[PDB]
DNA sequence: GTTTTTTTCTGTCTCGTGCCTGGTGTCTTGGGTGTAATCCC
DNA sequence: GGGATTACACCCAAGACACCAGGCACGAGACAGAAAAAAAC
DNA sequence: ATCAGAATCCCGGTGCCGAGGCCGCTCAATTGGTCGTAGACAGCTCTAGCACCGCTTAAACGCACGTACGCGCTGTCCCCCGCGTTTTAACCGCCAAGG
């Protein structure tokens, strides 16, 4: 494999992010295992927030994810939630709340 | 000026491979990415001027996960980089 | 002048009913022109800042989010 | 006729509004706003439409939570009128004074 | 013979507001944090300077967590805290869900 | 354990924080949320620490963790 | 010392260094840790300041931190500048809701 | 022996300066340190993002300016403004 | 009111290519840790 | 007794140059899709 | 109002201790000298921000009108304040018997 991402059997490449932290003015010098190691956990997070993307966008069957759909699949995800605290999504609004006081009993 | 559009097609077809996308689904997924790029690499730096080590090597990023997302997230993304690391390191 | 009360008590009705609020009280509208009216003052002058220094007398959606980021409001979707 | 004695008309929208996507204020009066806000620190300023939707955005995300929180603390009111120093307390608690 | 309810209260809340000293003692604040420490990774030494910050944040902290909380109650038409107001006041900060 | 806190204490704390009439539950309460706080807090104290391959937390790591929480105090050189 | 040659009293060098040591930029102009010097200067200048009347008032000699706090607590753009700021030895604003006064 | 740093000798002059007839707690020292710690650190961090969002890496004073009337507010911040600004035209002035 | 179920006309998206620019192979050399001795609080 | 200091080791990044197939901008035609409007509950 | 009496404030007092002066070092600021490209600047080009208007229409405004949560009041009942009484976390001074 010429490519360090073949040879991570990853998707993102590696040296651009190398070349980020160079370009960065992080540190002075960048070793060789943090910038694959850091593009792993991209990927990871990624491809785990993606997952409740899926379902959520399948609550409605619709083939193609909206904002709202992420928004909903964050806000009902906990560990996100408490990660996305101070964010917002363009396009989002927010959860049904609908409170007990007010249906017609 | 590059944006990360296939890597998400390809991490999509990794998971739910029947699944389309919006545009603005993309940007906001790209912002996400980048806010999240920025937030580890500048603790990293804190990690660096805190600790005095004039690099950063593949430890300190470990650290940095933990110090952001928390438990079952952390743990399996701890998980997901060793083994990583080890698949590239073997070859 | 005057587009402080361009904004309309159904606009502020409406933003109730997605905020999910039922009654609504009278001495309510004015008092929100003037808490939106702080809010944007303190966006726009950090947004405009930032194009000061920019030495471009026109102002991005970049620099906007870049200043809500500055105040930790921070805004995704437009990138930044 | 059908006059309805009230609280299908409310909870309904909210439910309309909930099921929503976009947003709810219209654009040109609170663009000319955010431009008179804009001609007193530097006059005489450009600006393209992608911030002005941004600034619409996050002003409406603020004031939704406002309401939110508004709500909740009419709730422990034992009341559904809301107040505003209801929303001078919520803002005192979000430190923003 | 008896004095009447509310008074000495407030004589110490005007005491209170003057020493910035430390309110909870040393010893079992430290057993405390040690015992939660202990589930982390098995017997960490502790700086008694760490042990300080460690007071001084958690008792400011719960001293502005309450004030926020007083003024929700003196909002709700009442005098008397109740749980649910720390609970109306965390859900405006927005620790838990 | 959790319940070396006194009633005093927490009455205590009220009175700092100038608050006249006091309810029942409020002490379970209030020993439940300062154990989350200080779990969150000394978790990522002990990260601080483990990086740093040392057996002592570090009063500079207690500040730091406060920095990342967003809870910046000063005084003890931070 | 340029601060002296700035007519000024924090030392310029020291900044300079730490801007270098920090990963700040790449390349460190001339008279930037000046301007940023004098700013700390008439910061700490004006919080100080408010720090002297605050031992003016209880006719205290020795700063004591609860002074800080207070003169903190006071002006309006200060506090609201240390807003997330909280200092050991500080204590808070004594207050009192007149409502829970008793009549 | 590891040499530390403080700016206690610096700040301390500068009280001597405003209050001649004043004394000083040295916990409160060190917290004023910590302040001068705090306020470098935003205005540094507001520097790398003029950097980055200017796509530059030289630093001049004009950088400096725009960061702490971009964090402080307003009236102070002109006020130090005009006083950094002074300095400068004192110190560039002559060598 | 809700919601479902037909066309329709329809906006974006995925395929499809060419241009290009960053990505890759590898030595020198150096400093940057790796580790171990030791003081030391 | 473990952290602070130092010192000898070692060892591969920085660069610097040489070789390169991908990365993205632009189009096309198709293809998931919002609504029009019956049309039940 | 109004007195008695708790509660607190506030004034010498002394003590002790750390803030501050002070003083002899040495290492980074300085001083001076030498490459170099980043950027201050000149200038080219085409986009897009702006202004304006005509047409469409749905959205706001005013009012008619009941009405029903908000609120002042009430009674009530209960359960925290507080002051008293032990009482046990804590940090000091004595019996065990084993060495």
């Amino acid at each position: 494999a010429k490519t360090r991402s073949s040879r991570a059997g990853l998707q993102f490449p590696v040296g651009r992010v190398h070349r980020l932290l160079r370009k960065g003015n992080y540190s002075e010098r960048v070793g060789a295992g943090a910038p694959v190691y850091l593009a792993a956990v991209l990927e990871y997070l990624t491809a785990e927030i993606l997952e409740l993307a899926g379902n959520a966008a399948r609550d409605n069957k619709k083939t193609r994810i909206i904002p709202r759909h992420l928004q909903l699949a964050i806000r009902n995800d906990e560990e996100l939630n408490k990660l996305l605290g101070r964010v917002t999504i363009a396009q989002g609004g927010v959860l049904p709340n609908i409170q007990a006081v007010l249906l017609p009993k | 000026k590059e944006s990360y559009s296939i890597y998400v097609y390809k991490v999509l077809k990794q998971v739910h491979p029947d699944t389309g996308i919006s545009s603005k689904a993309m940007g906001i997924m790209n912002s996400f990415v980048n806010d999240i790029f920025e937030r580890i690499a500048g603790e990293a730096s804190r990690l660096a001027h805190y600790n005095k080590r004039s690099t950063i090597t593949s430890r300190e990023i470990q650290t940095a996960v933990r110090l952001l997302l928390p438990g079952e997230l952390a743990k399996h993304a701890v998980s997901e980089g060793t083994k990583a690391v080890t698949k590239y390191t073997s070859a | 002048r005057d587009n402080i009360q361009g904004i309309t008590k159904p606009a502020i009705r409406r933003l109730a009913r997605r905020g999910g609020v039922k009654r609504i009280s009278g001495l309510i509208y004015e008092e929100t022109r003037g808490v939106l009216k702080v809010f944007l003052e303190n966006v726009i002058r950090d947004a405009v800042t930032y194009t000061e220094h920019a030495k471009r007398k026109t102002v991005t959606a970049m620099d906007v989010v870049y200043a809500l980021k500055r105040q930790g409001r921070t805004l995704y979707g437009f990138g930044g | 006729p059908h006059r309805y004695r009230p609280g299908t008309v409310a909870l309904r929208e909210i439910r309309r509004y909930q099921k929503s996507t976009e947003l709810l204020i219209r654009k040109l009066p609170f663009q000319r706003l955010v431009r008179e806000i804009a001609q007193d620190f530097k006059t005489d300023l450009r600006f393209q439409s992608a911030a002005i939707g941004a600034l619409q955005e996050a002003s409406e995300a603020y004031l939704v939570g406002l309401f939110e929180d508004t709500n909740l603390c009419a709730i422990h009111a034992k009341r559904v009128t809301i107040m505003p120093k209801d929303i001078q307390l919520a803002r005192r608690i979000r430190g923003e004074r």
